[PDB]
This record gives C-alpha cells, sequence and structure tokens, in this order.
C-alpha cells in the first residue's frame, strides 16, 4: 500500500477535485498493483477511478470499474448512478432515460435523477417533453420548489413567458423574502413587454432590490424598466414623472456601484 | 462578402462554450474582419433586459475603442442542432439593423475539445429578413492551424475557467468581460 497514493485519493474525494488525469493515473496504479492492500477503501477508489476515467476518455477503465462495482453491490442506487453517468458520457440518451426512470419509479422525488433527465432532454432537443413531464410531476408533488424553478427555466427557454411567470409566482409565494425570484419574475414581465407589464416589472425589480441591495440585475432592471416607462406615451404624467425619478436614482446607484467596484479592483491588482 | 475571423475571437468563443458545456451560450463579435469577442450569457438567454444592458455597454465600449458590433455567435444546447432558433435570429436581426453585413455564427459546442479538421461553425449572412449560410469560400481565417492548437493547449491549462462573460460580470461587476488577460498573444 503506497500511502502517498491511497491518501491522495482520499483528499481528492474530500475536496471534490477535478483533476481527472491524476486521479486516473494514481487510481489505476492502485487497482492493478495494490488492490490486496487497499482494504476498506477499494470500492470508493473503484468509483473515483470510474468517474475520472469517464471524463478523461478511458472507457475501457470506466467499464471495468463499473462491472466490479455492480458485482459487489448488486441492485444499488449508486451503481445505477454510475451506469447513468456512463450512458450520458457516451450520449446513449435513451438508455439513460430508461435508467433514471426507474430510479424515479422507486423515488418520485429523487432530485438528482430528475435533474439528469432534464439535462438529457435539453441535449435531445426535447424541451417540450421535459415540460410535460415536469407538469405531471408537479400535479402530484406541488410542494417541490426546485422542480417549479426548473420548469420556469424550461418555459423561458421555449419563450413561453406567461407560463414561466406563473411558475415564478409559486416560488415568490413560498419564498416571499427571496430576492432572486422577485428579480427573475421582473425580468420575465419586462420581456413580456407592454406598459402594464413594464410597470409591474419596475415594482418587482424594486422589491428584489429592497430584499438585497446588492443585486446588480435588480438595479439594472429598475433603471431599464423605469426609463422605458418614462418614455412611453401611454403613461400618465404622474407615472412618467415618478419613473423618471426612479431611473436617475437607479442611474446614480449604478454610477456609484461601478466606482466602488473599480476602486476595489485596483486595491486587488495592487496585491 | 468575405469575413475574416481572427484567432482571438474564435478562441474566446470556444473558451466560452467550454466553460459552460451542455449549456447554450451566446456572444458578440466586434470589428473596426471580426477582431474581438464579448461573451454574453450562459443561462436564461431568452430574457431581454440584461441583453439590452449588455448590448449598450459593448456598443459604447466599442465606439470608444473604434469598434462596431459586427456579429453574434450562439451554441445550442441540443447536441445535434446547429441551426439558429428564433432567439438567435431575433438578436442577429436586431444587430443587422445597425450593421447590415453582420454575421450570425452557429457554434457546434460538441466539436470543441478534439478540435476538428474544419471549423466547427456555420456562418450565416442576412439576405432580406432571412439568414442563409455563407458560401464557405467567403469565410477566411487568420492562421486557422494556429487557432486550433492554442484552443487545445489553453483548454488543457484550464484557461477557460478564467473566461468572463456578462453573466459572470453581473454576479460581480469587478470581473472584466473584455477579458483583458488575453495572454493568448
Amino acid at each position: 500500500t503506497w500511502e502517498e497514493m491511497r491518501d491522495k485519493m482520499r483528499k481528492w474525494r474530500e475536496e471534490n477535485s477535478r483533476n481527472s488525469e491524476q486521479i486516473v493515473e494514481v487510481g489505476e496504479e492502485l487497482i492493478n498493483e495494490y488492490a490486496s492492500k487497499l482494504g476498506d477503501d477499494i470500492w470508493i477508489i473503484y468509483e473515483q477511478v470510474m468517474i475520472a476515467a469517464l471524463d478523461y476518455g478511458r472507457d475501457d477503465l470506466a467499464l471495468f470499474c463499473l462491472q466490479e462495482l455492480r458485482r459487489q453491490f448488486p441492485g444499488s442506487h449508486r451503481v445505477k448512478r454510475l451506469t447513468g453517468m456512463r450512458f450520458e458520457a457516451m450520449e446513449r440518451y435513451d438508455d439513460a432515460i430508461q435508467l433514471y426512470d426507474r430510479i424515479l419509479q422507486e423515488d418520485p422525488t429523487n432530485t438528482a435523477a430528475r435533474k439528469r433527465k432534464i439535462a438529457i432532454r435539453k441535449a435531445q432537443g426535447k424541451n417540450v417533453e421535459a415540460i410535460r413531464e415536469l407538469n405531471e410531476y408537479l400535479e402530484q408533488f406541488v410542494g417541490d420548489q426546485e422542480a417549479w424553478h426548473e420548469l420556469a427555466e424550461l418555459y423561458i427557454n421555449e419563450h413561453d413567458y406567461a407560463k414561466a411567470a406563473f411558475c415564478l409566482e409559486e416560488l415568490m409565494m413560498t419564498n416571499p423574502h427571496n430576492h432572486l425570484y422577485c428579480q427573475q419574475y421582473a425580468e420575465v414581465k419586462y420581456t413580456q413587454g407592454g406598459l402594464e407589464n413594464l410597470e409591474l416589472s419596475r415594482k418587482y425589480f424594486a422589491q428584489a432590490l429592497k430584499l438585497n441591495n446588492r443585486n446588480m440585475r435588480a438595479l439594472f432592471g429598475l433603471y431599464m424598466s423605469a426609463s422605458h416607462i418614462a418614455s412611453n406615451p401611454k403613461a400618465s404624467a404622474k407615472t412618467k414623472k415618478d419613473n423618471m425619478k426612479y431611473a436617475s436614482w437607479a442611474a446614480s446607484q449604478i454610477n456609484r456601484a461601478y466606482q466602488f467596484a473599480g476602486r476595489s479592483a485596483a486595491a486587488l491588482e495592487h496585491h | 462578402g468575405e469575413v475574416e475571423i481572427s484567432a482571438l475571437a474564435y478562441v474566446k468563443m470556444c473558451l466560452h462554450a467550454a466553460r459552460y458545456p451542455h449549456a447554450a451560450v451566446n456572444g458578440l463579435f466586434l470589428a473596426p474582419c471580426l477582431t474581438d469577442c464579448v461573451p454574453l450569457f450562459h443561462s436564461h438567454l431568452a430574457l431581454s433586459v440584461m441583453l439590452e444592458v449588455a448590448l449598450n455597454q459593448v456598443d459604447v465600449w466599442g465606439a470608444q475603442a473604434g469598434l462596431v458590433v459586427a456579429g453574434y455567435y450562439h451554441a445550442n444546447a441540443a447536441v445535434n442542432d446547429q441551426s439558429p432558433g428564433p432567439l438567435a435570429l431575433k438578436i442577429a436581426g436586431r444587430i443587422a439593423e445597425f450593421f447590415p453585413d453582420a454575421v450570425l455564427i452557429m457554434l457546434d459546442n460538441q466539436k470543441l475539445v478534439p478540435q476538428p479538421r474544419v471549423p466547427p461553425v456555420i456562418v450565416l449572412e442576412n439576405q432580406g429578413l432571412r439568414w442563409v449560410p455563407k458560401d464557405k469560400n467567403l469565410v477566411m481565417w487568420r492562421d486557422w492551424e494556429e487557432s486550433r492548437q492554442m484552443v487545445g493547449a489553453l483548454l488543457e491549462d484550464r484557461a477557460h475557467q478564467h473566461l468572463v462573460d456578462f453573466d459572470c460580470h453581473l454576479d460581480d461587476i469587478r470581473q472584466d468581460w473584455t477579458n483583458q488577460r488575453l495572454n493568448t498573444q
């Protein structure tokens, strides 16, 4: 047992390293020349090597590690995860969907598997199927906030802004002090466009900003919504004049943000 | 007519798509010949407010550097799809309003890490409200061979993880979306 090698694999797992080259290099050496010595760490190392082998293009090695793990832990959720990772890396997307489907059959609220199915459907260009599947899920598990957020993003990608806005309303109603959902709701309403949507967008950009005074996206949105309102003929002179005030307030806040940023960046470059 | 894509523009575009694999990414090309590149977004590309902010910042940054926004690049998330969706056409069409000869570049972000023999890109031009692919003979490269190898070596050095797009800049406005650490030279 070369301690230098076994412990390097430990700290790489503990620190979640991305050096797939070195992990394959030391791990393969450990599997082939020191397996009798690895004792309790053998199966994690097998799993570590498989993952890095997939990313480094050593599918011979990945398959060997996978077959050994399947033999030691038959039926296990974690080997399924690795099997799914391998199918994805080989772009065997249909086989991957089949695997993630029976994980979610055993655990409908499995977040990792649902998240993998969504990524696969985007790779497949089947965003529309992904939207239908997320809807079916949310009808039965309406409490799943992260799944509402995933659906919001799918609708934005498909340019279905009213449906995305509806999804973000669930997130705002369950997280009324979360600045991000207010900000994204505002961006969606701004994109839907029109004066009424623009006034709405200004207000939620203002709420996001009040919820987190350092959200640059909220600050720019407030400026941009307010400036368009102030130039829209449909608006009252009361609404216009009020938004001109919002916009040069936002503009000076923007003006100040960049100066503090620029002064901070020069204290950083001067070590 | 002809368009010459510079090494720097191609590299930064590739580094962008490589920092966010499996995601759609987009960006802009600048020209005084596509000489530079501003990586834009890697998420929620179809929302218009920060895109509006980005277009204005790069316009005036360009105007002071003697450059104009001359193109737009876009990598689809779908792996078999290199064809411009409605968002790509909308943005490219708007850019052609201020620059009639603007180019729309579809990037195959699946053919990056092993840099292919031929550029993994389709260049389209504006032909009366429609975007149509350019005759391949009209697309020129400033040392294509050298641009291939530097992307390979820089990806090997994890350089793409130092690449800043406008999304990154919005998270933290001290980040330089001009990427002035263009130490590729």
